[PDB]
């Protein structure tokens, strides 16, 4: 598993350990696996998919961001 | 006897060439149609009209082609 | 051109001119270099407990 | 001198061969057949030249120092760092063999292909026209069977060093399931790495020798074809490029070799 | 006569060559639509327009060629 | 044993041609489907399935290409 | 004998080598010019201007060999 | 006599216009292959396993071609 | 007679492979220009101006074997 | 007699065109592990091992036409 | 006769494969120089200046290639 | 006599295509080698070391047909 | 005597092809080698460094070519 | 034919190549191998230093 941090400008979104997650990368939606290539994108308003590990999913709203 | 002779050559050009641009052709069309999809399900359908229709333009020629092939080997055979 | 049985004999020359470096040419060179290599190695040890 | 260009071209195209049995000179106009005729002028240049790279080294090897080393000195501990440089990284095992294998073969390569920027009807004149020899060619590696044993003793190293390092057991595994590692596959998986392990000594000789023998060629025809005044004006370019090919040539085969014992062993 | 399979292969060729450019040609120009469209599928209709547009440019060549192939293989030949 | 001799190069020819062009245009796919994969491991089995579908276009002309050297070489031979 | 029959045969060679050619040159040019218009569609009425620029040297020496091809079919042969 | 060098040119026309669509192929797809996989590293196996799926549906024709070259260079 | 009548089978491989290498390499040549122009659209002029330096490198020497190929059909022929 | 001739050009044809095909097939496949390399030394040692099992497959098809060249040389002569 | 249209057609394929070459290389070479010169049009000064010194090193065997292509026709005959 | 015409033409035809893909295939790999360069200076040794674990496989069947090539000029002939 | 006539025509196909190879083999080589300098402009002299490392090995083939080319056509004969 | 025309062609060719050479290529080795020198000399010096 890896580490994913969810951070505004404001406050603190999301840290814990996750399986896998998937993103709406702006250029196309793309799919995150432990030990992924260094990457960097901007992404669009809508949702993020988290699996918690112990596969447990959730859903998170975004009004953009970068990745 | 030679008017027996050149007719099936005459077609080999003409079907070898056919069958390696066809192919080529919606190869390259197709793998640009698959990495669009793959970027965005969203339009899956949306992209699939639009690859067979491009498509519907690049066969019209191999497809001429080979089917003259067809007609040496089994018209005028 | 022409296969030639100088294919043997130059497996002879090869083998004794291997030999010939083996065991008394490179053993040497890089022992000499590598007395070099500690003895400017260790001036920073040295430097280091002068600082200590 | 009744030698046509065609026919005057044709002289460096032959070799100096022996015949064993008769260790008699076998003439250039009629070839005996036999696979028993050695090729003198390869063999004289090749002991000649591994021996004077030899010399170099190993009279400072006895003497070598900790100190400043001597500018000759700095040059041989120079192309041992290239040498011990590539070694280094390419190879991690414990063997010795290694390191001295890839030396012998870099500079003795490097010098065997050296002599052919020599002007190339000059030697074969002192052939020729001083001791009574019929025909020469000053370039060991432009024939053929110097590169053929070099890299089929590679060969010879490739099977030894792999058994020894891994042993039958797994060799057996490796040359009959790859690659598509399903059994009913095995007969035929065996046929295709069979010769790919083969075509490694092999493409080893033949990608040198080939370029000596065509390096060669181009200075046979640079003396034959053109007259004084524009034999030159190609020579100029010509050399300023071969140094490159009879540089790369080495470093290829010397890297090659580590690469495939690696491969195998580590 | 003899020329009757030359007139054949002599149309074959152009027949061949034809279908090979055209084929790639297309299948390229296709293929960039295809990927162009996946990003702004708000503009397919304007692409489409330009595809369109210049692909009546990409096969003019080849509408001489196999045009002039069969002025052999169905009136000369 | 002269009349029959180039059937025996015509066999050939259409049948190394379906060889490159269908093994060229399916590679340039396949390395596509490869992306699409890569960038979305979840989306692989829809992938897969875009694959053939549009993999059975790519094959079409090749196949009636090596049917006929079939034909050739072992019925008329 | 040797007049027309082979003149059909190098024609055609001229003609199809120039179809390769002009189709494929045609080709990649609208390939860049699509997928850039499609980042940049308010440009388009700019692009197509230096897009017919470019043209006019792509084709204008394919435009050569069909001219002399046909100059060599009908007067010739 | 005249005819069967014309035999023995066909093989090996057949077997090089083969292998030369069987390279090209499998070296294009498997660059694609290799970059995947410097991509997302830790789905090597998936990643190799449906490599061999699509790559089995490239090597049809041309192994094809090979045994026909065969045949036609020894059955004939 | 064919000692004449095939020097044209000559001017059409020579002339004919000098149409594709022109335009293909020119076809290149556009497209790179037109992605540039399009990522500086207003630089254009200099771009223009480098493109038409570099282009007539690209018809160097394909302007010598169109010369030669009307050598061969005008001249000679 | 000829035979000698047209045998020795088909093991010329045999290996030289699977020299081609077994070189390019490995210029593509190494041209992108270095890059893969190139962004990320670290996985050097992995992308190496892959591409080793990788361009095992590449040479199946030509280290067959070489042996049968090396065949066709010195027993077929 | 037949002698003196051979030493022709050896030109033709000599100064064909050279035009060829020479404009391959150039395109690709000029392309990849001009999205250079986009992409930063401040700096174009010192890459056209390498973009010569490294073309001329590209068309060296074109212009020898040409040159016995020259010799073999005006001079041969 | 006929051999020669002939036996020289096998070598002649079999390391020009041997010729063609060794000078392909390390171009695209030098090409992706001086990617890696230009992007990641401090690595040159490394990527230097790894590129050539790579450039002598691509050799590996041209350099073969290149020495029957010249075995071929030679000793057959 | 007739014998002049195939061994230039066998030279001609190898400088012809080695025309060709090293063309390409150089201008992609070269075409990275200035997208890299557009990026480290300062760093040129290094990019030239290995830049001609590689192109002394893409030009062996095609030169060991063209001196073969020369041997036939002059030596040969 | 002449031989002799080729010893005159091929003195000027290696007059030349040499000039090349020595002009170009000795520059380069002498000063990698003085630049290593430097390196060795400065670094015992600098050990000796240390030591004392």
């Amino acid at each position: 598993t890896y580490h994913l941090d969810v951070v505004s400008a404001e406050q603190q979104m999301f840290s814990g350990l996750v399986e896998k997650i998937q993103v709406t990368g702006s250029e196309g939606e793309l799919g995150i696996y432990p030990g992924h290539a260094p990457l960097l994108t901007a992404i669009k308003p809508g949702m993020i998919r988290i699996v918690k590990q112990h596969g447990h999913e959730e859903f998170i709203y975004l009004s953009g961001g970068i990745l | 006897n030679l008017n027996m002779d050149l007719l099936y050559m005459a077609a080999a050009v003409m079907m070898g060439l056919a069958a390696i641009g066809a192919a080529i052709g919606i190869g390259i069309l197709g793998g640009k149609f698959l990495e669009g999809a793959a970027r965005q399900p969203d339009l899956i359908p949306l992209l699939r009209t639009q690859f067979f229709i491009v498509m519907g333009l690049v066969d019209a020629i191999p497809m001429i082609a080979v089917g003259l092939g067809l007609y040496v080997m089994f018209a005028v055979a | 051109m022409n296969l030639n049985a100088t294919i043997l004999g130059q497996a002879i020359a090869f083998v004794l001119f291997v030999l010939f470096a083996m065991k008394y040419v490179w053993p040497p060179l890089m022992a000499a270099i590598e007395k070099r290599q500690k003895e400017i190695a260790d001036g920073l040890a040295s430097a280091e407990r002068a600082h200590k | 001198e009744n030698m046509t260009p065609q026919d005057y071209i044709g002289h460096h195209l032959n070799n100096l061969q022996l015949d064993l049995r008769t260790f008699s000179l076998v003439d250039p106009q009629n070839p005996p057949a036999t696979f028993w005729t050695i090729n003198i002028d390869s063999m004289f240049f090749s002991v000649v030249l591994g021996l004077l790279f030899l010399v170099l080294f190993r009279s400072v090897a006895k003497k070598a120092t900790s100190g400043v080393p001597g500018k000759f000195q700095t040059a041989i501990e120079l192309v041992i760092g290239f040498v011990n440089g590539s070694v280094k990284d390419m190879y991690h095992g414990k063997s010795k063999l290694i390191a001295p294998l890839a030396l012998t073969i870099f500079v003795w390569v490097f010098l065997m292909n050296l002599m052919d920027l020599l002007p190339i009807d000059l030697l074969p004149y002192i052939a020729e026209h001083v001791l009574g020899l019929p025909a020469l060619r000053v370039v060991p590696s432009a024939d053929v069977n110097v590169t053929l044993s070099m890299a089929l003793g590679v060969f010879i190293l490739i099977l030894f060093y792999s058994i020894k390092m891994k042993g039958i057991g797994g060799f057996t595994k490796e040359l009959t399931l790859q690659p598509f590692n399903h059994w009913a596959f095995i007969p035929v998986n065996l046929i295709l790495e069979g010769v790919s392990l083969l075509s490694k000594p092999v493409s080893l000789g033949l990608r040198l020798f080939g370029n000596m023998y065509a390096g060669e060629l181009i200075f046979i025809l640079i003396a034959g074809l053109l007259p004084w005044w524009s034999q030159w004006i190609l020579n100029v370019p010509w050399a300023i490029f071969h140094i490159l090919i009879i540089t790369l040539q080495a470093f290829i085969f010397m890297v090659l070799t580590i690469v495939y014992l690696s491969m195998a062993s580590e």
